[PDB]
């Protein structure tokens, strides 16, 4: 096992009334069973997922996306599931502000 | 080990020596199984502390013995063992067990590494990654046409009684594993000996890492080199055992991984590994929102390696039933100036009635108890 | 210029694991792929798909599915070694690097669950162990010479000659390079501490680095170092922060160094 390492943040700096995308870093994970959950005040939101890329150390990585619009009087965050893991990950996101 | 120059007496030890099946091995591709065909015979020149018996110790008393099996090898020792004098008093009273292995120089699909001729090896280490020797030995058996005159010690070690053995090179550590933590100072264990009849050219110092072994350090010819990092002490001369450490400023990441120590004589070489173990042990602070009516709890836990210590948050009550927290959540993974993790945890508190007690918890490898810090959380309606 | 080859599977899967795992990479990004599923190469860039014809793309697959057969041959062989009933994750990598003065490199590497198991070591001729079956493999495989001219022409020859061609096929994608943008905050991180943040994003490729100076001079207290964060815009992000003191009063400015490209912020 090798536990996910995770890292969420934004493409472009967030701002209210400005529509903006949502990432995810997950890297460093093992076996390659990962899904990733971006979230809205903990309501699951439109998102993809990419290809699970090889790391030299043993590891893979994984990127993951969302759309969402700013909003300074919502939360984000996100939760990365891990078959092999008995409960899912749980990061929080400071919204880049 | 201060060569042994006070009292001391030699004493004669057996080990379990193993064959590896060649050719009726459980697995596909092997040169090595654990499985006794024979014993070695081994020496070991201990200090005495009481010298009850006079001109003999049972400090080897686990490993020692009178009665040869009907296969042993006589190992015969030409050179110095002084480093090692002790190894097996030392794992007989950590209670390590002990092991000894036989194998062969000889190739037959292609060219013999030590032009085909009756030269053996013969390794003993202490179970644990304890204490660890590589000996060099030949036999002096003649041929002039013969393909297998070795014998090849296979599958049977001899059709009869044993073949003699003597060694005139080995390379030998103290540990197989070593342990610092990161930013901190480091160094190698290691050395070798050989008879008078042969020389040294050189000795190298690897560390293996991200799929490829580098060097880090070498000592050639009178004069040691750095490519790295690291210092050695010039190679004792004949009559003791020669050294082979490496002294390594303060580790980093890039540093972490299994060391070799290859030694090059004039004739021959050989080398022991070493695994080399980083970690460092987390620090954590924490503290209490003011106000709101959910105070939220913040901590973080900084200072540690490897990535991503494990955090929990635990929640208790004036009685009733305590219950971990599987919620809260993380952020915040980095590194810091000294090559260290640290990351953010958080946790939204409930006062609860008459207040309520919270704690973050910390488990890592590099912890041999228990860490964290503990906060209460006064309800409004009690302040 | 990085040149990856990687090779994967489980012994006697479990829990849906993947079976076989074999993708190739350049610099920054994917050439090809392969699905162990419906065993096919495919590439992962538009210059792979130009600059190989159809026929290399059958012939590599047929290739491929010969190598996933005998990997798991010697998966279940691993198993025999270990003696391990269970099932058991076992995986290999090898590459090789071209460095600006003209001199190359490359590496070897195994693994058993995750954990070091063989490294070659192409300058030396010889192989590195950790466990006990690594050591019964590595004495083995050095026994046999006849692996020896193969096994370094295999990490030199065959990766370096690719990466140049790769290099070649894909010089009008591989020479992209973008600027970074910055922008700086402050933050409450923990009570009665202040951080400043810098956040840095849409640079290619990541070859970045971010500091601060305290009054003009260099800043004493710790510092907070991220990772290199994927946009997915084909560049990426990074970020650095430094703790202040709630009684920190003091000026700081920001640099961001990227491609050439340097940024003081004189102000936040
Ligand atoms: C001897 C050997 O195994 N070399 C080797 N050649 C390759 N050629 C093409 C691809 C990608 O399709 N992958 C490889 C690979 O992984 N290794």
């Amino acid at each position: 096992q090798r536990p996910p390492k995770i890292q969420v943040y934004s493409r472009h700096p967030p701002e209210d009334g400005k529509p903006n995308y949502l990432n995810c870093y997950v890297y460093g994970f093992h076996p390659p069973q990962i899904e990733i959950d971006l979230l809205k005040n903990g309501e699951k939101i439109k998102s993809e997922q990419s290809d699970l890329s090889f790391s030299k150390d043993w590891s893979f990585y994984l990127l993951s996306h969302a759309e969402f619009t700013p909003n300074s009087k919502d939360q984000y965050s996100c939760r990365v599931k891990h078959v092999t893991l008995e409960q899912p990950r749980i990061v929080k996101w400071d919204r880049d502000l | 080990p201060h060569p042994a120059e006070g009292q001391w007496r030699a004493v004669d030890v057996v080990l379990d020596c193993f064959l590896v099946k060649d050719g009726a091995h459980r697995g596909a591709c092997a040169s090595s199984e654990d499985r006794a065909r024979a014993s070695l015979v081994l020496k070991q020149v201990p200090v005495l502390d009481d010298g009850s018996l006079e001109d003999f110790t049972d400090f080897q008393g686990g490993t020692l013995a009178q009665d040869d099996p009907p296969i042993i090898f006589e190992a015969s020792v030409d050179l110095v063992q002084i480093p090692q004098a002790e190894a097996l008093l030392h794992a007989d009273c950590s209670g390590k067990e002990v092991t000894c292995e036989i194998s062969r120089y000889f190739l037959q699909m292609t060219e013999t590494t030590v032009k085909t001729a009756a030269w053996f090896m013969a390794n003993v280490q202490v179970s644990g990654g304890g204490p660890s020797i590589s000996l060099v030995m030949k036999t002096p058996r003649v041929a002039k046409n013969e393909v297998l005159w070795h014998p090849t010690l296979n599958l049977p070690l001899s059709p009869q009684g044993t073949v003699r053995t003597a060694v005139e090179f080995q390379v030998m550590t103290q540990t197989q594993s070593l342990s610092f933590l990161l930013g901190s100072s480091a160094s190698l264990d290691c050395g070798f000996s050989m008879a008078p009849g042969l020389d040294l050219i050189s000795v190298e110092w690897r560390l293996q890492h991200k799929g490829r072994g580098q060097l880090v350090y070498s000592w050639t010819a009178g004069q040691g080199q750095a490519v790295r990092k690291g210092a050695t002490l010039e190679p004792a001369q004949l009559g003791m055992a020669r050294d082979a450490s490496l002294t390594l400023p303060g580790l980093t990441i890039q540093d972490e991984g299994t060391y070799i120590c290859q030694i090059t004589t004039s004739l021959y070489r050989a080398q022991q590994i070493i695994q080399l173990n980083i970690q460092a042990s987390p620090k954590v602070r924490l503290s209490l929102a003011n106000e709101a009516l959910l105070p939220t709890l913040i901590c973080d836990i900084a200072g540690y390696y490897p990535l991503d210590v494990v955090v929990t948050w635990t929640r208790e009550e004036l009685g009733g039933s305590p219950a971990q927290v599987s919620g809260a959540s993380f952020s915040s993974l980095r590194q810091s100036v000294a090559g260290t993790y640290s990351i953010s945890s958080s946790l939204t508190a409930e006062p609860g009635s008459a207040g309520a007690t919270y704690t973050c918890q910390v488990t890592h490898i590099s912890l041999e108890e228990p860490l964290g810090a503990s906060t209460q959380v006064v309800p409004p309606e009690r302040r | 210029h990085s040149l990856r080859y990687f090779r994967l599977g489980v012994s006697d899967p479990i829990h849906g694991v993947p079976e076989f795992i074999s993708v190739g990479y350049v610099d920054s990004h994917p050439i090809t792929t392969y699905d162990s599923v419906t065993r096919q190469k495919e590439p992962r860039a538009p210059w792979m798909a130009e600059n190989l014809a159809p026929d290399h793309w059958e012939r590599y697959t047929q290739l491929l599915r010969g190598w996933q057969q005998m990997f798991k041959v010697e998966l279940k062989r691993l198993q025999r070694h270990y003696n391990h009933s269970g099932s058991h994750t076992y995986q290999r990598m090898i590459g090789c690097e071209l460095l600006e003065d003209g001199s190359t490199t490359g590496f070897l590497q195994y693994a058993y669950d995750g954990q070091d198991f063989l490294i070659f070591n192409k300058d030396t001729l010889s192989w590195l162990a950790v466990d006990n079956v690594a050591h019964t493999i590595k004495q083995a495989w050095e026994a046999n010479q006849h692996e020896l001219l193969y096994q370094k022409n295999w990490l030199e020859e065959e990766c370096i000659a690719w990466l140049k061609r790769f290099l070649e096929y894909g010089k009008d994608t591989l020479q992209r390079t973008e600027p970074p943008k910055v922008r700086v905050n402050h933050k409450e991180t923990f009570p009665g501490i202040t951080t400043l943040y810098c956040r840095a994003y849409g640079f290619y490729p990541p070859e970045i680095s971010i500091n601060w100076m305290k009054n003009g001079e260099e800043i004493f207290q710790d510092t907070d170092y991220g990772g290199i964060l994927p946009s997915g815009d084909g560049t990426y992000q990074t970020w650095v922060s430094v703790e202040l003191d709630p009684q920190n009063g003091d000026i700081y400015s920001c640099h961001v160094e990227h491609g050439g490209v340097h940024m003081v912020l004189q102000g936040f």
